[PDB]
Parts: structure tokens; sequence; C-alpha cells
């Protein structure tokens, strides 16, 4: 697994890749916590996150403490300037204190630099959760904010968490399911989930408006990405 | 002599060569093709530099080292001389050829008007030797040159400060270039070029609708007039935005 | 009442009746329901609009709803827009940016070129009363200019579109996605102020950005990672051309209006499965909607029946198609529809064209005259033309006899400005600045258009002007025109003052390849296509030997010379 990966390496620098479909940020999480503690979580985005990340990596080389990079994919063009001559200039680790750097990029993604890749460890995350407990980690998650509405809305996020399942569990079938690789990320079923809140805050305390939840969820939330219709058949008869 | 007819033929294309120049309506002399004799300059200080490689660079070393230091001080004269005549001739266009703009700015017309003057004089005296290397001999050639090229570079910063405040005012004017919003802010007593303006940063409209002194209304792309409630009343003091 | 109006309120009019005609088909769907409930979700979908009455505030006293999400309503002119016809995938295309907004995430169109993105976009701007802003990218476009564009965006909250999201550099396309990523996330957050082009500028939360990605080479062209989180994605199905060809001809007066949208679709699609596929055949959405806009002349010539719609096609479609596709055209229009085959208004005309061939020498035969007859409609619309063959079909022979035939009968004197585009360079076809002492040389083009529009002898105006670009055409010098090309019709030159053309001025391109022109050009002028000789090979002869003949005459005797 990642634990014994990390452990028997002597090498500072890991490259934990994995699918666009999981990421395994919650994996490293649990090794964190299982030894050594201290990892930051830093995900790279817009020029504040980008400061922010090239600051707090200088600050980890000297204090020791883990650090995580998210999504080099979308950040390639700081990584070529910053992080890929950063890593060259302390490829000696040893010298400063003890700490590990933990890059999480995508096999889909974008062609990485080949120092960099090649200097690293390497590991890819293929931890592929069932539908039960894909189910399990979207009830539990959405309770952790508390409460918004009804009891409807529960039920009906309920609902929409297996439904969440059911499609990322087909949608990593081809050609039989979609016939085309689809990704459906959180942001699918939050979009969903506050339709869903709209919907039943605004008709009624009633299972009528169904009709209407499902073509909306079907051709617009989860069909947006659909471009072919077989597929935008297969989620409305999933959805219905 | 195979160098030393080298170092002859730098000399005699040095007594000869002389800027070109063509007179401007403000009075001032403008040079033209800046890059003949830049690129001669540097091409004959790389085959200088290059002689003193051969072992016979004693016997001429003297002429050598007197070149090159003629020649590296016609280079710093040149390099600022071809961007002061550049930033010069870019604020002219905005400064000295509008009057509601000069009153705008009257600091920067001010010193835009000094620099002018003293460019003019400077200009004017070196032109008068005929020769593009003897400017190098003119007194504090290269200072006034740095001086003007400071303060025309602060003058235009000020400006760009200033289009900026004014695109912040009515920021439907970051829709139009500086060009345009200069175009604009100039036509103070005239407030009706500004229609052609409209399809830019009004979208939709076209152009305006003029009576008298009072907008009536707007006209779109499709020739549809539309009228206003209160007619805006326009002076000559009110601003643009 | 659109019959017996004038032209500004008939364009209002035209303009209703899309509105008009969406009600009536959405009450008559609604009437159809056979449940409550399958009414109900049926007018889910459809954009519902309301005025608030609690709320004092007058500019935000109506909103708009569909799907249960509420837009206010933004009073901003729009003018009378060209309106997009109501049909199912606009309106799910309406609930997707909806969708999109309420969350103020990003709205995103992609799909095929030709499914309609940006006028859908734009036509939901127009809905709430927004002048959507289109970013045309890869098209003389530079970055400074993007950032001043996005600052005033953010800053007067409106609406922002990226027309080609996909074709432009690759370092403008990260700083641009960088910005974007900035302006949205200070729009989810809430942030007034968000940091982009070096400074802190106030962000309105009432501005939205849109992006329309065509196809790449590959295939699906896909948004930077970055912004895949900020955004969501809508693919663009193909667009229902039935419903759009029906409505339009309704609106126009054709009757039997379902029937011919159904019989120009179908012959559409049959053209596109069964002609040679060629780099300049268009028979998408674009060219049907151009096909049905012709018509409106002929109306007068013919009537608003099947005919026009006939003729028009042959207008449109036919002279750009090749030898083997000409077939294929006539007996697709002789299966899908049925006409006579008599055209009006072509006998003065031809009787012209005649006297002008014979006093030229030219032989009039059957290919000739069909080309001349094919260029001389042409004109008569668009005002840029390709005449495009191989080296000696009779291109120049085609236009300068149309040329003169037109002189005869139009009595409008001509004069012809022939240029080799590829000879010249740019900067001494279109004029160069001298950049050390800011002074602007004309060039050649632009000098004869100042001398067009400044006609200081008074002749230009009672006169037609062309300008023939004998030689072969490449982008880059058909960029700087490219604004002379569009409806703007003006020169923007690089720089000093920008040049409207005249309704006279008239430019032709003599080429022989089409192997690099960008299909924007070739949409934006009318393609005449010679597929083979229009004289046949003694009646060359004939020709040459005329010539001579008339050019021996100056010299010799009439006796001996017959
Ligand atoms: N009706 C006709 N009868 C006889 N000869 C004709 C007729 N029409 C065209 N031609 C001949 O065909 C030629 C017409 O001009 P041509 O197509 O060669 O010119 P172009 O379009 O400028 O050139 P290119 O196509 O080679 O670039 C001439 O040689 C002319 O004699
Ligand atoms: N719903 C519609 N009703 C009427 N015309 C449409 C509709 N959708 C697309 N069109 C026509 O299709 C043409 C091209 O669409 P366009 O928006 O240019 O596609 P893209 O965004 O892919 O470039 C436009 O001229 C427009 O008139
Ligand atoms: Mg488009």
């Amino acid at each position: 697994n990642i634990a014994d990966v990390v452990a028997n390496s002597e090498n500072n620098y890991f490259t934990m890749a994995s699918e666009r479909d999981v990421d395994g940020t919650f994996k490293l999480i649990e090794l964190a916590k299982a030894s050594k503690e201290s990892l930051k979580i830093i995900p790279l985005g817009s020029i504040e996150n980008l400061n922010y990340a090239q600051e707090e990596i200088s600050k980890s080389k000297i204090e020791g403490g883990w650090i995580l990079l998210q999504n080099i994919q979308m950040s390639l063009s700081w990584v070529k300037t910053y992080l890929h001559k950063h890593v060259e200039e302390t490829k000696a680790a040893e010298e400063h204190e003890k700490f590990k750097m933990f890059m999480t990029c995508h096999l889909t993604g974008d062609k990485l630099p080949a120092p960099l890749l090649q200097r690293t460890d390497r590991f890819v995350y293929e931890d592929i959760p069932g539908i039960l407990d894909t189910v399990k980690d979207l009830w539990g998650s959405q309770f952790f904010t508390g409460k918004i509405s009804g009891v409807w809305s529960v039920y009906c996020t309920f609902l929409l968490s297996w439904f969440h399942a059911l499609i990322t569990a087909r949608t990593r079938l081809v050609p039989h399911g979609f016939s085309k690789k689809y990704y459906f990320n959180d942001c699918d079923f939050q979009f969903a989930s506050v339709y869903l809140e709209n919907v039943l805050a605004t008709n009624s305390t009633n299972n009528i408006p169904w009709a209407q939840v499902r073509d909306h969820i079907a051709t617009i939330v989860y069909g947006g990405k659909i471009d072919e219709e077989k597929d935008l058949e297969v989620v409305a008869k999933l959805c219905a | 002599f195979v160098i030393e007819k080298s170092l002859n033929r730098i000399k005699k294309f040095w007594k000869e060569a002389q800027y070109e120049v063509i007179e401007h309506s403000s009075g001032l002399k403008l040079v033209r093709e800046w890059d003949v004799l830049e690129q001669a300059c540097k091409e004959d200080l790389e085959e200088l530099v290059s002689m003193k490689a051969s072992n016979y660079y004693k016997i001429f070393e003297q002429d050598c080292l007197d070149l090159e230091s003629k020649l590296t001080k016609l280079s710093e004269i040149q390099v600022n001389w071809v961007e002061v005549q550049f930033y010069w001739l870019d604020l002219y266009g905005i400064l000295g050829e509008n009057l509601d703009i000069q009153n705008f700015l009257p600091l920067e017309t001010s010193k835009f008007k000094s620099l002018t003057s003293e460019y003019k004089m400077i200009t004017t005296r070196a032109f008068q030797l005929d020769t593009t290397i003897e400017v190098i001999h003119i007194p504090n050639f290269d200072t006034t040159l740095k001086l003007t090229i400071d303060s025309l570079k602060m003058i235009k910063s000020s400006l760009s400060t200033f289009l900026e405040r004014q695109r912040r005012q009515f920021p439907r004017f970051y829709f139009l270039g500086n060009d345009d919003l200069l175009k604009i802010i100039g036509s103070g007593k005239h407030h009706d070029q500004v229609s052609k303006f409209m399809k830019k940063m009004f979208g939709s409209i076209e152009s305006i609708i003029f009576l008298e002194d009072f907008i009536t209304g707007v006209r779109s792309v499709e020739g549809e007039v539309l009228n206003l409630n209160e007619k805006i009343e326009l002076k000559d003091s009110i601003q643009a935005q | 009442k659109l019959n017996k109006s004038s032209d500004n309120v008939k364009k209002k009019i035209e303009a209703l009746l899309v509105e008009y005609l969406h009600f009536n088909n959405v009450i008559g769907q609604l009437k159809n329901c056979s449940t409550k409930e399958e009414a109900r979700l049926l007018w889910a979908k459809v954009q519902k609009f309301y005025q608030k009455n609690d709320t004092l505030d007058d500019l935000n006293s109506v909103f708009i709803s569909q799907s249960g999400y509420l837009l206010q309503y933004k009073f901003e002119y729009i003018g009378i827009p060209e309106r997009l016809i109501y049909t199912p995938l606009l309106l799910i295309g309406f609930a997707t940016l909806t969708d999109s907004l309420h969350q103020k995430y990003g709205g995103c169109f992609f799909g095929p070129a030709g499914t309609g993105k940006t006028e859908t976009v734009k036509a939901f701007g127009q809905n709430l009363g927004r002048v959507v802003v289109v970013f045309n990218c890869d098209d003389s476009f530079d970055y400074q200019v993007l950032s001043r564009l996005l600052v005033g965006i953010t800053q007067i909250g409106a609406w922002g579109c990226f027309d080609e999201f996909n074709r432009l550099d690759e370092k403008v396309l990260s700083a641009v996605s960088a910005n974007i990523q900035q302006i949205q996330n200070g729009l989810q957050v809430g942030k007034s102020h968000i940091t982009l082009l070096e400074e802190e500028t106030p962000l309105s939360p009432h501005t939205a950005v849109f992006i329309t990605l065509n196809p790449g080479y590959n295939g699906r062209s896909e948004l930077p990672e970055n912004l895949k989180k900020s955004f969501r994605e809508f693919s663009m199905k193909s667009p229902q051309s039935g419903t759009i060809a029906e409505m339009i001809l309704q609106i126009m007066g054709f009757e039997d209006s379902k029937s011919l949208a159904s019989k120009i679709v179908h012959f559409l699609e049959l053209l596109s499965s069964k002609c040679s596929s060629m780099n300049h055949y268009h028979f998408g959405l674009r060219t049907l909607k151009g096909v049905l806009r012709n018509c409106s002349p002929l109306i007068s010539e013919f009537g608003e029946g099947e005919k026009t719609v006939v003729e028009s096609l042959k207008r449109v479609i036919l002279p750009s198609l090749g030898d083997t596709d000409e077939l294929v055209f006539k007996d697709e229009l002789s299966k899908i529809f049925d006409s006579a085959g008599t055209p009006l208004n072509s006998k003065a005309i031809v009787q012209c064209l005649k006297d002008a061939g014979q006093r030229s020498g030219f032989s009039m035969s059957e290919e000739f005259l069909k080309k001349c007859m094919q260029f001389y409609y042409m004109q008569k619309t668009q005002q840029a033309l390709i005449l495009v063959g191989k080296a000696g079909c009779g291109k120049t022979a085609t236009w300068k006899t149309v040329i003169d035939a037109m002189a005869i009968f139009d009595g409008h004197a001509n004069v012809v400005y022939v240029i080799d585009t590829k000879v010249l360079t740019k900067e001494s076809l279109y004029g160069s600045m001298l950049k050390a002492t800011l002074e602007w040389r004309d060039g050649l083009f632009t000098s004869i258009l100042r001398r067009v529009n400044d006609d200081i002898t008074g002749t230009f105006k009672n006169s037609r002007i062309w300008v023939v670009f004998d030689s072969d055409l490449d982008p880059e010098y058909v960029e700087a025109m490219n604004s002379v090309l569009d409806d703007n019709k003006i020169l923007t030159l690089p720089n000093g003052e920008r040049l409207p053309i005249p309704p006279n001025f008239r430019i032709l391109f003599e080429t022989d390849n089409l192997d690099h022109t960008t299909p924007a050009t070739i949409t934006r002028c009318g393609l005449l296509w010679f597929s083979t000789d229009v004289c046949s090979i003694s009646s060359k002869i004939d020709h040459l030997l005329n010539k001579s003949y008339e050019a021996l005459d100056n010299k010799l005797s009439m006796f001996e010379l017959d």
C-alpha cells in the first residue's frame, strides 16, 4: 500500500497519481495520522493559493512537517517554473530537516516533467470503493454540515446519494453502461441536492414533483456532460 | 595593412555618416531611419573588439582605443536619443494638439512644453554639426537626453494614472482604447463625436440624438429611436464622464 | 399588420412574432397534456416572467423564473436584436444557464460548430435585458485588451462570453484562465474586490462569464483543468432545424410553412449526405437561414410559394457546387420539390450579357451563360465574391462580361481596379507606418478606398467600383480586410483612422485554390465555383482568331484582311 512504499523508500519525494474518478487524499490523511502527523493540505489554484503554496513548501522544508500538493495537472506552469527547480535544488533533502513531499496527479492528465518524475518516487492509487462504500461515504458527509430543511430533504438526499453512487459505478465500465468515459464529480451531486432542496421548499411537503425532479436531474445536472443519446437515455432510465 | 584598411574604412564611414531629418509641424527636427547608423556603430564596435584578438593589435592599439571610446559614447547617445524621440512623439499626440486635455492636465502640459523647448534647443544645436559622430563632443548631451527621457516617462505615467482614474469614474470606458478615450475626453465643447463610440461602449446603442443642448434620446444599431424621460442638459463645463 | 408596415416597425413586428409563436406553441403543448402533473412539468421548463409588487425598487421589480430559479431583469437597452426561435433545445440551454448562474458558477457550451452556442448565450442575455459582450478569440486579439475588457465587465457587472475559447495561444489562454478563475472565485465567495490586472478593482455580484468551446482536432474540446471546477459544461445537441425553418417561413408569410420547412431541411440533409465532401460545402443551420433570408427579395418577383424557395436554393446553394454535385443537386431538387424551372427577370439582362459577350468576342454557350447568370444574381446580395476554378476556366471573362452587361443594363459606369494581392506586400497594399516619425503611408487598397469615399469629382456616387484580387488569396492578407468582409464594412487600419466602404465598393477574388482560406472568409463571401471551362475548344479558337484579326485591322487594308 502507500504506507509500505513510503516507509521502505528513502526518498522524501513521492508522486501519488490516480484516476480522475477517485482521489486518495483521505488515504494520505490516514497515513499521516498513523505516523509523524504534521500534514498540510495545499490545494493548488488561483494566484493567492499559488503564493501560499510556494511559501508553505519552503517553510516545510525547514520545519520538517509533511505537505501534500493536490492536482499538479492544473498548476504545471508553476510546477515547471517553481516546483521543478525547487526540487532540483533541494534534491539533498537530507541536509534539510527530514520532511515528506506528496504530489497527486492524474494518469489521464497532462505530461509531467521527466526529471521530476524520475527523481521522485512514484505510486498509483487504484482503490475503487464499491457501490455501498460510496453510498455510506456520501450519506455520512452530508450531515456533518447539519440540516437545512425538513425530513423530506433528508430522504431526497439519501435517494440522490444512491443515484450518484450508481452513476459513478456505471461510468467506470465501457462500452457497457456508458458508451464513453464520463466523470461525475461532487459538483453534480451538490447541484442536484440544491435543486432537490429548492423543489421541496417551493412546491410542498409532498411526493408530487418527481416528474420534473427526474427530468431536471437527468437532462441538466447529470445530462450536461453527455453528448450521446444512448448515455442520455441510460441516465434517464436510471433517474426514472 | 589588412587591419589598417579596416580601421581606415571605419574612420572614413564615420566621417560622413549623418542622420536624415524631416521637419515637424511643431518646429522639431525628427530623425528618420534610426536603425542604419545604430547597426553600423554596433558592427564597427564588434569589429574593433575582434581586432584586439589579432597579435598585430599593438601597432594600431591607440587608434583602436580612440575609436572604441568614440563609438561607445555614440552608442550611449543613440540608445537614449531614439527612445527620447519615441516618447516625445507619442506624448505630443496626446498633449499639445487638444486644448481641453491641456486644461485637464496643466502641470503635465507645462512640463511637456518645457521639455519640448529644451529638446528643440538640443536638436537644433546638434544638427548644425552635419555629422552624427561629432554629437558626442557636445557637452552634457547624454545627460540632457537622460533628463528628458526621465521627465517624459514620468509624464506618461501620470497620464496613464489619469486615464485609469477616468475609466474608474465611468466603468464603460474600459471597452474603449486609450486613443478613443482621449478622443472622448478632448471633445469638451463638441460632445457630439462621442456617439461614434456608443456602439463600442454601450453595445446596442449606435449614436445619440442631441436637440440644441439637450439629449432627447439614443438610437440602436437597427435605427430604433429611444426617447428619454427627462432630456439631459449639457453645458460647456460639464465633463464627458 | 406586418404586410402594411414601415421597415423599422416591420423589424419590431417580426421580432415580436417569434415570441408570440412561442406563446402559441407553449399554450398548445399545455392544452394537450393529459394530466395536471404533466402540465406543471411542461410549465416548469418554460421561461416565465414575473413582476414584483411589494418591492419599491423599480429597476429590480421584474424577475425571471425557470425550473424554480429566479433571475433578475436588468433594464438595459437591447434594441431590436435578431430574435432566436424558441426551440426546445433553446429552452434547455436557458435552463442550464439559469442553473449554473443560480450557484454563481459559470456557463459553458460545447459541441460541433453551427449548433447555436454563441447565439444561445446572446439570446439568454437578451431575454434578461442584458447585452452580452462577446470576446472573439484568436481574432487580432491580444491579452492587454482582454485584461481591460474583463476589468470593465467586473466593474459594470455585465455578462461576458468567450466565443471560440478553444482557439488562442497557450500563454494568453493560461493568463485569461487565471483571470476568469479569480473572477469566478470572487463571485462565489462574495468578496467585494478582486485583484486582476495587478490592481484591486471592485467586483459587481451580477457579473457572469460564459464560455463556448468548438470541437478541436481530436474531438470534443475541454476547458483548462483549473477552470473545470468553476464552470458547468453543457453539450449542445443538433438544433431543431425543422422548427426554426417552420417558424421563419410562417413569419415570412409562406403558405404551408410546415411542409416547406420539412422539405428544405430534408433537401439540405440529403445534399450533405450525397454530395462529395469539400471544405467549402456548408449545409448547416447557417446555410438554411441564409436560404430563408434570401427568399425575401424574391417574394416580390415570384411570390410566397414553393417556387420562391426553390429559386432561392438555386441562387445560394447551386453556384458553390462542383460539376459532379450539380447533377446531384438537380436530382434532389426535382425529387423533394417540384418546380417549373422558369426564372423571371432574366430576359433583358440575358440580352445585355449576349451583347457584351458578342462585343468582347466571347461565345455565349450554355455553361458561360449559366456562370454569368450565377455571378450576376450573386453580386446583388453579397458585397465580396470569390471566383474559384482552374487556370483558364473563364473567371476573368465571366466577371468582365457581367460587369459590361450591367453597365449597359443599369447605365452605371464601372471603375475596375485589378490588384494582384500576392505580388504586393501587406505594408504596400494596406499602407505602412514609420516607427521613427509616425508618418502614415496610404498604400494601394486604402488609397483607392479614400478616393472612392472622398469622391471630389462626384462620379463615384453614380458608378460601381470593383477591386479584383487576381492573385490567390491567403489568410494573412484577407485578415486585414476581414472587417470589410463583416457586416461592419469598414476598413480598420492598424492606426490612423477607419475607412467605411460604400455600397458601390465591390471586392472580387479571382483565385483558383481554396486550400488556405479559413471557412469564415468563404462563409462571409459569395463563392462561385468553376468546375469546367466556360467555352468549348472551338469557341476559344474563334475568339482568339477574332482578337488577332481586330489587332491586324489597324494596319492592314480591308480587302487584304478579309
Ligand atoms: N465564351 C468564350 N468564348 C471563347 N473563349 C472564351 C470564352 N470565355 C472565355 N474564353 C477564353 O478563356 C479565357 C478567359 O480568361 P481566363 O479564364 O484565362 O482568365 P483568368 O480568370 O484571369 O485566369 P486564370 O483562370 O488562368 O487565373 C481567355 O483565354 C478567353 O479567350
Ligand atoms: N434556436 C435557434 N433559432 C434560430 N436560429 C438559430 C438557433 N440556433 C442557432 N441558430 C442559427 O445558427 C447559426 C450559427 O449558430 P452559432 O451560434 O454561430 O453556432 P456556434 O455558437 O457553434 O458558432 C446562427 O446564425 C443562428 O442564426
Ligand atoms: Mg459560436
